[PDB]
DNA sequence: CCTGCATCAGAGCCCAAAA
DNA sequence: TATAATGGGAGTCTGATGCAGG
RNA sequence: GGGG
């Protein structure tokens, strides 16, 4: 019932997000040089903001715990440049919220997949959460340029994350 | 379609994307002198003339027709080679009796004008210049009027443009996967959206900012928190920030 | 206020007990 | 790592107590 | 399934 509330993409609407993930990455990549940060660090701070105050905690990686203070104090940095650098802030915000829609909006592919890998020694929920596992690294790697529908490459991504997750349970 | 909740309207996905390129254009217009209102300029729509019977407008100049037609009204060049040597102003009530790329030679009726002649409604007159010879009158007229131009535009292509924008020669308007297929405009012009792919009706709050903007997208915000322009523009409702 | 009505937690001991 | 693929399959009888209902 |  919960996924289908998420309407499904339009092949316009499909190759909108994927658009907006893409230069949002590239954004992040550049104001790391701009500003002296951290690709990662940048990103999860970013981040942050979109999804809101529920989330916070420390990321496996991260230099610096990833309180609020934290977060504050590196945004104010971000917000504090000038026009033409801070266009890349908006681009960063803006690429992480259609990656939120973008996995939400392909929950159901998941399933129809998981249904097939049924038996195998992990419970159905078990299946479709590893295979929601593919289809967040499948969003990351997307190359929207290749024309392709994202259906044909997150396949792939969901069935390897299933497959290595009966393997290893 | 009918929209079943109040607030913004927005375009989603805009199929044609018309430009209506500026234009401003000195052309020259002969007319009886009994017959023509002096004013010092005109406004689209605007009677310029009112003719008793049948007036037959000719060529002053020997060429080759170069014929522009807009909506209504009526442009004429005739160019000797390629050099353009004469640019007429056809009105409303003004028929042309000559066809794309003929000849013509000094004398022959370009046009008949009949009863009463008016400005197109895409096109108007800045200054009047005017000069008397005989029982005519020959009007340098400076036009200025707006030529649209359709784009189409792809699933895998994006409009980069807002309805209503400012472009000069060579900025984008809708980009593309490859250097191809770009839409670039071609020279100035103002710019709508049509056709969109569906409407997203939106219950929210719209704040236009000129300089650089201090809140980012997805930030929280409640009334009376400064939004852009250094305090100028500021929140209205309790909500959410789209940048 | 009172009564249907469900959801739950009870239902003997010891021995072979041949899987 | 790239045709596209987008919502699942399946099983008695007793007494005590805390609950939405004429 | 079997013993008291
Ligand atoms: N609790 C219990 N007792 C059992 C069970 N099976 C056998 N018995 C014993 O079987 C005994 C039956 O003994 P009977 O031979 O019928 O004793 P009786 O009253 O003298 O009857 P008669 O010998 O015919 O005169 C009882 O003493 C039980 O303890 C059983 O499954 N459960």
């Amino acid at each position: 019932h919960e996924i289908g509330q998420v309407p499904l993409l339009t092949l316009e609407e499909e190759v909108e997000l994927a658009r907006k993930v893409e230069e949002g990455m590239e954004a992040i990549k550049k104001l790391s040089e701009i500003t002296g940060l951290d690709p990662d660090l940048i990103r999860e701070v970013v981040r942050a903001k979109i999804l809101g105050s529920a989330r916070v905690r420390h990321i496996p990686g991260l230099k610096e715990t990833l309180d609020p203070k934290t977060v504050e104090e590196i945004d104010q940095k971000l917000k504090s440049l000038p026009k033409e650098h801070k266009r890349y802030l908006h681009i960063a915000r803006e690429g992480e919220a259609a990656r939120q829609h973008l996995i939400e909006a392909n929950l159901r592919l998941v399933v129809s997949i998981a249904k097939k890998y049924t038996g195998r020694g992990l419970s159905f929920l078990d299946l479709i959460q590893e295979g929601n596992q593919g289809l967040i690294r499948a969003v990351e790697k997307f190359e929207y340029k290749r024309r392709f529908k994202f259906s044909t490459y997150a396949t792939w991504w969901i069935r390897q994350a299933i497959n290595r997750a009966i393997a290893d349970q | 379609v009918v929209s079943r909740l109040d607030g913004v309207a927005l375009y989603r996905f805009p199929r044609r994307v018309r430009v209506e390129y500026v234009k401003k254009e000195r052309a020259g217009l002969r007319l009886p002198l009994a017959a023509w209102v002096e004013k010092e300029a005109y406004k689209p729509g605007e009677i310029l003339a009112e003719l008793p019977e049948p007036y037959l407008f000719r060529a002053e100049e020997e060429g080759v027709v170069e014929l522009k037609e807009l909506e209504e009204g009526a442009f004429l060049v005739l160019r000797r080679e390629d050099e353009p040597v004469a640019t007429y102003f056809l009105p409303v009530g003004m028929t042309p009796l000559v066809v794309h790329g003929e000849i013509v030679e000094k004398g022959q009726p370009l046009a008949e004008a009949k009863g009463l002649l008016r400005m197109p409604r895409q096109v108007r007159a800045a200054q009047v210049e005017a000069e008397e010879e005989g029982e005519t009158v020959y009007l340098t007229l400076f036009l200025e009027w707006t030529e649209p131009k359709d784009y189409r535009v792809q699933p895998h292509m994006n409009v980069v443009v807002p309805e209503g924008a400012r472009v000069e020669a060579g900025d984008k308007i809708v980009a593309a996967i490859d250097p191809e297929e770009e839409v670039i405009a071609e020279a100035e012009g103002v710019v709508h959206l049509h056709e969109p792919a569906s409407i997203l009706v939106v219950k929210a709050r719209v704040y236009p900012f000129e300089d650089d903007v201090e809140v980012s997208t997805g930030d929280r915000v409640a009334p009376g928190d400064v939004l852009a322009d250094g305090g100028k523009v500021k929140s209205d409702v309790y909500g959410r920030v789209e940048v």
